[PDB]
């Protein structure tokens, strides 16, 4: 019988700063046991300070990413190029993704930016189309690995403050880009050791007020 | 998995990586996948994990009272007959591919013996998941006559094509090395190519960061006198 | 595999592949197929690796037991070993084994045992999945009181087809003689019995 | 998931918790499992969570175009029947969508429980997901109509906490709203971990448990 | 849903249904009403899969409402009932088929005579003096078979009917909260407000 | 329906610098249904300790066999069994059920009382020993430990330290997982004193 | 839904300094039957592009004409069909993935797995991977079926990284495909000996190499190796 | 059977154990008692599938009754806890196992204390406060959370008892036909005939 | 089932055995599986009768009204017509054709269509149940450009060992002969064809 869904590997992650966000993701591409591709890029700038990565099912992830590509560029021509708005951008997405309620994309979707007030971003959605804003989210292979380490790292969770003893919680300070990166690359590099899909390579895509920057970083390739 | 074995001028060498898998999970990154079923005859096993062990402790340790029965050295062909009939009996339920090499009163030898009972003979092996990777490699660099430093090498380089194109296999590379008429050199951690990075940050806690209810202390010496 | 056993003037020559596979993967292919029981009894292997070779072990047992007792064994006597585990033990079993061996009283014999364990006995045999494609050139090309060279021509050539065609056999041609003069091994390489 | 609302005095109260589950493992820690359809309107949430949002997110449209044409407030009735026919649409094809539709109109306060079956049924108290039968053990010993809107509140907080604690796939935090004839109120986000020491130690319950 | 019960007397028809209601393991509601007026003087008890049973109610009762106001004229208990078997028997052979069996009870202005049919979701029609669907009739048919007259009373085929639910309820492992007992005679349809 | 899922639970155990740290959960469920908050996973032997996750039945019943054979080791030894010793135990214990074995996860820590070497191993259902030197991670939530263990762990910590970073590994990891948390246990073992912490957490 | 009838396997390239070069064997199989003996697995298409093909070949031969009738297409109304508005191999790719994946999503799929090899205008090497899911992903080096598990590992020795390219001469690059097609011969039951070669460079153009056969084997050895274990003669 | 709950109260145990027992579709007894009196001072209460939950625990009755006669003692509740889960884990991985699941309700003489142990037929044990198997728990659980204490008197543990079968009654939709309660305490075993 | 089609320097020959069956019940021994969608384009037909029956009518009625508006078609347009049908209806056939024709212009040409409705042009084809038993011999015993006389020897001899041993073909072989000269029927009888 034929199987029309697949398993590519890979992990991705979002997380949503102060005036920035980033979207983080492996350039490892697998299946089964084999590598396809060591760099083979799966977070995509789709244009109006917006980052997106489907991670899954490779086919049905470029398929939806290129569905809203084209669908950023429709939102320009019938509204006067307008700037399609991260909330907006996520909730056009759930229709996409619920357009195939009954034969699904089989990935895990992600996005990123700034909302309307000049702050940071991320949103996550299912296969079939629920989403939700976040601050904090891995997605894919790796990404029981990841969330309770950002749950720990980022949202300082069971950390309280010392000689109260549990009384008064570890405040929740706010968390610079440079930061940020340290806490991704340390949570790939931890995915990379413990998981076979996770390796090869690391590319971070960073949004600020001036647009998109990318950062790449070496995994280890076994 | 990748595990090899090479037959050389004077002996053979044996190799493996050092990854254990469950699902996608790596369970150990330096595991030891060579085993010495008597001082001179080693095997690598691929497979279950416990089963590869088990069944060569098994029959280490007859044919160490085999060995002491008989007031011989232990043979290749002999543990190569125990291991078979023992995997045939269980009808290949007992998990365990093994690569058995070693140096007897008879010679240098090589088999490799699957889980079912069937054992085969050869100049080089390979087995595992990488074991397509490392054939490639034996079957395009792989000479007669070949050196010990040659052997050490071509094994070597079978596991790293095992190790960085397999998901299976990973992290580091052991080696042992059975030569006539010397003591077999068990080459532990071989190839280091693995190593993790620093991290960017520590993550040491401040003293008192957790929240805690009871202490105790835990007696764990017996009843005491008076 | 391609095996096959051809009786001729002056004994038996018992012929085979050297491939094993796991699926469409080689996992050896260098094997030796063409396994001894007696000094002047051989057989040759098809199926489970494991099962004929535990067959074929057991075997050996029985007649090095029979030889320290009655002395040398008949061909029918070792077919008849093979039958009685193969007849036996058929529900857990994958064995397709050809029996050949050499007496100076019986000449050349061949015996074929299929899956059941039934046994034939045959101026010539052919076995394995290779054998289903030159059923055809075996039948019109096989002579009896053939010469050892017509013999070897003759499997040479009957398994260089079955290789040709089937994918489960492959690699060198391996034979061995069965004559009063003693025990010979040949083996051909591809790029002789391809040309053919 | 474990959500509960009842019609009381002085309206109605809805409670929900905020976890979401993929197996064994805890996908989300907060997530809303209630809708604002319109300021009288709520939509509470229990199956797929896909299912729950695109199907009360599109009720919310129907609602709207209601107002339009017909310049007045949809009723709590008519709304929940609108979803109600939704689902038996797809009757059958494998939606996973059971919520209760809460508000105020000019019967008063109304609530209907909605599920993918194409049930609906009109009640003072429900509660759906799979730690509802923690939830109705501390609802129907303590609920009264003469209820004040403080111990209405703290009723429904209870209800969530009672379920979050015993049911592996409920916790996080708990959602708190009451409906007036002037719109619902928000009563914020109230955290389990912290909500069940408060809890022990102010009430006395869960003696069980060490603090 | 679980119970529903019907009994043909001299002058009315009684239907009796059950009040529960159930969602996995819990029992969402105690006061259901298994039931719809389809016109003044006909009634219609329904019981079968959840959501297929007040759909199929509400979709013969909208017909037949439509059929009042069009000719202004209440159709026949037995007009009525033929209409929902025809609508059963359609939906048996349809791709999802509405899995609903019901008791209709009606008075008969012109013949002056109480009617009851049962019809279940393949569109069998029976008229009957007294009916059940599912278990019900399983526990309950041997009283009726003993007790039941056709010069009965309406309080007579109400004791009968109590001793009926009585029985009902020792004998079967499920709970089913009750019943809601509704009477259709010549002045129309009254609900029994204490059972 | 998975024996090995349907009562939940968690171990970790650490080393550190001269000692070593074994930590569980205290749940014990009937897969949705909490049934206990005080199913303590961790025993000891002497001064060997072990950890055990999985089928709940199986992990009582390892404890009284594990039990069973260390005292009668010690009387026939004349001395306690030692955490090398009793890993060959548990692995051989677990292959004689080699086609019929015990949905188990155990864990073993401990420090070599001669050498004083610090030791901890785990082990899969039917005995495959897995000797770290870091950390060895068991239960419904060994995915989310392995993240947190391999982000937070550095080697040489000291006992207080050491405290500290295994206690956040089990709790984070519990927090992601329905089948595990309803408290904590962590022990502090040094070669002649151990201190056993129970720590404060959700409990949802 | 289908299954595959008459099958070909492998097929292997890799990108080097100048340009792409791709490999696979004439062999059509029918199951365990070797039937077909003279099939070209290797399709170009102008003379920047050529498309290698495995997996069912009733499909292959479709594709095939699906290439042949978008050349013919490609030239109606176009003065430039042999210049600027020539088809490119990330047209040809683009196109065939889109195929592909509308085959998959009606679950009724092209059970192939297709690599395509050639050169762009600007001189860029294209190698990208393209299969009957829709599944679709690039590499310095790229290999269908057993070639993915055997060629790949020789292949990457060669080509490791995207900086290993530039260093990597034609020579080079066409010993290491012609070795690794050797020893998916000793190793790959549905392989033929002999096979075809393609190499399209940004200087010399498209060279197409037919009737190659796999040549300097190893079986020597064979003879010494007697018995499973204990057996000497 | 179905329903059996259990809780320990200051001075004694409490088991409420129901009194149905259904043949198909039909329940032929209401007044059955799901439990075995193993000592004097232990109590043991049992639910599973038809026949092995009677066989297993007057099994159990035999083996205690037989160590009493040996040792002229009465083990304590911990003790016979521990057979029984030793019991069950034996049987667990048996041909056929005992599909039993099993309160033991027992006051402890030696430290003047009640003790509640569940243990399931898998043989897994715990020591309770209050406790339940199947799916009694789902409803009762979260009212024993809310009002249980530990310095609780009996008559105050019956009351606690009496709102978590009423809360049973209303929301499952099987009728289990009330419960059988007993008390276990310094004096020994007695059941409390109007519940 | 029994097919082969072979070219020669003169044109090329079409041969069949005569054998239908319904498992191991013969339903048809006199059975004609050489088919003519036209004049000079013949073919064989194995796998489902029904099946290959309803393809070869519906290519005849094509290649009849490609003739009326185009003139005689090629064998290669032939072959297309068929291919068109095994391969877009893959899913609820099983035949297997081979399609023979002779030309003025290209002579003598064979395709051969199996399962999957690929196409192949080749020198000869064989299919059925019965090729496998005679790849190895046809492939040892074909020469291209043989005489008629030749020809018919090959396929007499090659159709009478795959009857021999495949049980699902028999009876009768049939043959019809393509040349310039006209179209020629031939039949041989198993007294014939048996003592080969
Ligand atoms: B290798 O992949 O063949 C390797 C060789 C082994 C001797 C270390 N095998 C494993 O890693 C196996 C894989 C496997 C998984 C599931 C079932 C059977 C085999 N792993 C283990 O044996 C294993 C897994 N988790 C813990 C301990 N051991
Ligand atoms: B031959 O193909 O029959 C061959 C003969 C054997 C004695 C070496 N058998 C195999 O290669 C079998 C598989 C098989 C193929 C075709 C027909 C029947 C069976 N292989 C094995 O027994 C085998 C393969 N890999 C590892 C161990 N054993
Ligand atoms: B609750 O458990 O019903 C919850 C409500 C939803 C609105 C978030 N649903 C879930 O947690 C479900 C799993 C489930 C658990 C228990 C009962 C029924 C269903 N999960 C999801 O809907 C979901 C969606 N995307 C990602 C992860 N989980
Ligand atoms: B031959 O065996 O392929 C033959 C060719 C056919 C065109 C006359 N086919 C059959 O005899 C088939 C069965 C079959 C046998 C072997 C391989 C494939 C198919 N038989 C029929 O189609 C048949 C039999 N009885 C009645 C009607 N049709
Ligand atoms: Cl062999
Ligand atoms: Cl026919
Ligand atoms: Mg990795
Ligand atoms: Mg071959
Ligand atoms: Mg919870
Ligand atoms: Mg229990
Ligand atoms: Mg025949």
């Amino acid at each position: 019988q034929f199987n029309p869904y697949g398993d590519n590997g890979g992990t991705i992650l979002g997380i949503a700063g102060e005036d920035f966000a980033v979207l983080a993701g492996d350039t490892r591409n697998i299946t089964d046991y084999s590598i396809n591709s060591r760099y083979e890029p799966k977070v995509f700038d789709c244009g109006d300070n917006i980052v997106m990565s489907a991670n899954g099912f490779a086919a049905d992830g470029d398929a939806l990413v290129k569905r809203f590509k084209n669908s950023v560029k429709w939102y320009h021509f019938d509204h006067n190029d307008k700037k399609l708005s991260i909330n907006s951008a996520a909730r056009n997405i759930q229709h996409l993704l619920y357009s195939r309620r009954f034969f699904p994309y089989y990935v895990y979707n992600i996005i990123a930016g700034l909302d309307e007030d000049g702050k940071g971003a991320v949103y996550s959605f299912d296969p079939v189309g629920s989403y939700q804003r976040e601050q904090c989210r891995a997605g894919g292979a790796a990404a029981s690995l990841i969330m309770p380490f950002l749950d720990n790292q980022v949202n300082f969770k069971n950390q309280y403050e010392p000689g109260t003893n549990g009384k008064v919680k570890k405040p929740l300070k706010y968390l610079s880009v440079e930061e940020v990166i340290k806490l991704v690359r340390d949570s790939f590099t931890s995915a990379t050791e413990r998981h076979i899909q996770v390796g090869d390579g690391l590319e971070i895509l960073i949004v600020t007020k001036d647009g998109v920057r990318k950062e790449f970083y070496e995994l280890k390739r076994d | 998995t990748t595990i090899v074995g090479v037959k050389f001028n004077n002996g053979v060498v044996i190799a493996a990586d050092t990854r254990s898998t469950q699902g996608p999970i790596v369970a150990d990154k330096n595991c030891a996948k060579l085993h010495r079923i008597s001082p001179k005859i080693w095997c690598a096993g691929a497979g279950t994990a416990a089963d590869t062990e088990a069944v060569t402790q098994l029959i280490g340790s007859n044919i160490e009272l085999h060995s002491l029965y008989t007031s011989r050295e232990p043979r290749v062909v002999s543990a190569l007959q125990m291991l078979k009939q023992h995997l045939f009996k269980y009808q290949g339920h007992i998990g365990a591919y093994l690569i058995v090499a070693g140096v007897d009163p008879t010679g240098s030898h090589l088999f490799s013996i699957h889980a079912h009972g069937s054992t085969d003979v050869g100049y080089y092996l390979s087995l595992g998941s990488g074991s397509l990777a490392a054939m490639a490699v034996l079957e395009s660099h792989w000479k007669q006559d070949l050196t010990k430093e040659e052997a050490i090498k071509l094994a070597s380089d079978a596991i790293q094509a095992g190790i960085w194109n397999d998901l299976g296999s990973g992290s580091n590379v052991d080696v042992c090395v059975m030569e006539i008429g010397k003591d077999a050199e068990y080459l532990r951690n071989y190839l280091t190519p693995n190593v993790r990075e620093e991290k960017q940050k520590s993550y040491k806690f401040p003293r008192g960061t957790t929240a805690v209810l009871k202490e105790s202390i835990v007696n764990i010496c017996d009843i005491q006198e008076e | 595999t391609s095996i096959m056993a051809v009786t001729f003037k002056d004994g038996v020559i018992l012929g085979a592949d050297s491939r094993t596979t796991t699926g469409a993967y080689i996992a050896n292919r260098v094997t030796d197929k063409l396994t001894r029981v007696h000094d002047k009894i051989w057989c040759c292997r098809s199926g489970s690796a494991a099962d004929t070779q535990a067959i074929a072990d057991i075997v050996q047992y029985h007649l090095e037991l029979y030889t320290s007792q009655y002395g040398t064994p008949s061909t029918e006597t070792a077919a008849s070993v093979f039958k009685e585990l193969c007849y036996e033990n058929k529900d857990n079993l994958t064995a397709g084994i050809i029996v050949a061996g050499y007496d100076d009283k019986n000449k050349g014999e061949v015996y074929t045992i299929p899956l059941g364990g039934s046994v034939h006995k045959l101026p010539y045999a052919i076995a394995g999945s290779g054998s289903t494609f030159i059923y055809g050139y075996c039948d019109k090309n096989f002579r009896e009181n053939m010469s050892k060279e017509e013999t070897v021509d003759f499997i040479k050539h009957s398994l260089s087809q079955a290789i040709k065609w089937d994918g489960s056999s492959g690699g060198v041609i391996r034979m061995v003689v069965l004559t009063a003069a003693g025990v010979e091994r040949l083996i051909f390489y591809p790029d002789e019995y391809e040309q053919l | 998931t474990t959500t509960l609302a009842f019609k009381f005095q002085h309206g109605v109260i809805a409670a929900v918790d905020s976890r979401a589950s993929a197996g064994s493992y805890i996908s989300a820690l907060r997530v809303n499992k209630v809708i604002e359809i319109n300021p009288y309107l709520l939509g509470t949430m229990s199956g797929c969570a896909a299912d729950c949002q695109y199907w009360e997110r599109l009720l919310a449209k129907e609602c709207r175009l209601y107002y339009l044409r017909n310049g007045e407030r949809i009723s709590v009735s008519a709304a929940s029947k609108l979803l109600s026919n939704m689902m038996c649409q797809y009757r059958g094809m494998g939606l996973s969508m059971g919520s209760m539709i809460c508000g105020w109109d000019k019967k008063g306060p109304g609530l209907y429980y909605v599920d993918e079956h194409g049930t609906r049924l009109s009640g003072n108290m429900f509660s759906t997901g799979s730690g509802n039968t923690y939830a109705y053990g501390v609802l129907d010993s303590n609920y009264k109509w003469d209820l004040s809107v403080e111990d209405a509140l703290y009723l429904g907080k209870r209800s969530i906490l009672a379920a979050a604690h015993r049911d592996a796939y409920s916790g996080g935090s708990v959602n708190l709203y009451h409906v007036t004839e002037d719109g619902w109120i928000y009563h914020g986000n109230h955290d389990v971990g912290e909500l069940f020491w408060k809890v022990k130690e102010e009430e006395g319950s869960f003696n069980n448990v060490i603090g | 849903m679980d119970i529903i019960l019907g009994i043909r007397v001299q002058d009315s028809v009684i239907l009796a249904s059950s009040k529960a209601v159930t969602r996995g393991i819990s029992v969402l509601k105690d006061s259901d009403d298994k039931t719809r007026q389809l016109s003044p003087h006909t009634l219609m008890s329904f019981a079968g899969e959840a959501g297929d049973t007040v759909q199929f109610a509400e979709y013969i009762q909208a017909n037949i409402q439509l059929y009042s106001i069009r000719e202004d004229y209440e159709l026949s208990p037995q007009a009525v009932s033929s209409f929902v078997r025809q609508e059963l028997a359609k939906s048996i052979r349809s791709r999802r088929p509405y899995q609903v069996n019901v008791l209709i009870g009606g008075y008969d202005k012109k013949k002056n005579k109480p009617e009851l049919y049962q019809i279940d979701y393949l569109g069998t029609k029976v008229e009957l003096p007294y009916g059940a669907h599912g278990y019900s009739g399983f526990y309950t048919f041997s009283l009726l078979d003993h007790h039941y007259r056709p010069d009965m009373t309406t309080e007579e085929g109400l004791d009968l009917l109590k001793l009926c639910v009585q029985e009902l309820e020792k004998r079967m492992p499920m709970d089913f909260k009750g019943v809601i007992v509704k009477i259709v005679d010549k002045d129309g349809i009254r609900q029994v407000d204490d059972f | 329906s998975d024996p090995s899922s349907i009562n939940g639970g968690i171990v970790v155990a650490m080393t550190g610098k001269d000692c070593v740290a074994i930590a569980c959960d205290l749940r014990l469920g009937s897969q949705s249904l909490g049934v206990s908050n005080k199913f303590e996973k961790i025993f000891h032997y002497g001064h060997v300790f072990l950890g055990i996750t999985g089928l709940a039945t199986d992990v009582t019943t390892l404890n009284e066999m594990f039990r069973y054979k260390t005292n009668l080791y010690k009387l026939k030894e004349e001395r306690a069994i030692e955490p090398e010793t009793f890993t060959q135990l548990v692995s051989s214990s677990l292959y004689e059920r080699r086609f019929g074995p015990y949905f188990v996860g155990p864990v073993v820590a401990g420090i070599n009382s001669k050498s004083g070497k610090p030791f901890i191993a785990g082990f899969d259902l039917i005995g495959c020993i897995d000797e770290a030197k870091d950390f060895i991670v068991s239960g419904t939530a060994s995915d989310q430990l392995f993240g947190m263990c391999e982000s937070l762990y550095e080697p040489n910590l000291e006992p207080e330290d050491l405290f500290e970073t295994i206690s956040q590994a089990l709790l984070n990891a519990a927090d992601r997982d329905a089948l595990s948390g309803w408290g904590a246990v962590v022990y502090i073992i040094k070669k002649d004193e151990v201190v056993k912490r129970y720590l404060k957490m959700r409990q949802d | 839904t289908q299954q595959p009838i008459v099958t070909g396997t492998s097929v292997i390239s890799m990108k080097y300094d100048n340009g792409v070069i791709i490999a696979a064997d004439n062999l059509g199989s029918y199951g365990s039957l070797l039937r077909f003996n003279g099939v070209e697995r290797l399709i170009p298409v102008g003379d920047n592009t050529v498309v290698g093909i495995s997996g069912d070949i009733s499909d292959m031969q479709h594709i095939e004409r699906l290439l042949k009738d978008l050349v013919t297409e490609n030239a109606y109304d176009n003065p430039l069909a042999d210049a600027e508005e020539a088809l490119e191999p990330s047209y040809i790719f683009e196109y065939l993935a889109t195929v592909m994946y509308q085959r998959r999503s009606k679950m009724n799929p092209l059970w192939n797995a297709i690599i395509v090899a050639g050169v762009q205008s600007n001189g860029d090497q294209f190698l990208r991977y393209v299969n009957l899911l829709g599944v679709t992903y690039s590499s310095p080096t790229l290999a269908t079926g057993f070639g993915a598990h055997m060629a790949n590992p020789l292949l990457r020795k060669v080509v490791d990284r995207e900086s290993d390219i530039p260093k990597t001469t034609v020579q080079v690059a066409e010993e290491a495909i012609v070795n690794a097609m050797r020893v998916l011969y000793y190793r790959d039951a549905r392989s033929s000996r002999n096979f075809s070669l393609a190499i399209i460079d940004k200087n010399t153009g498209l060279t197409f190499k037919k009737n190659l056969q796999v040549e300097n084997m190893k079986w020597d050895f064979a003879k010494d190796i007697k018995g499973y274990g204990t057996q000497k003669i």
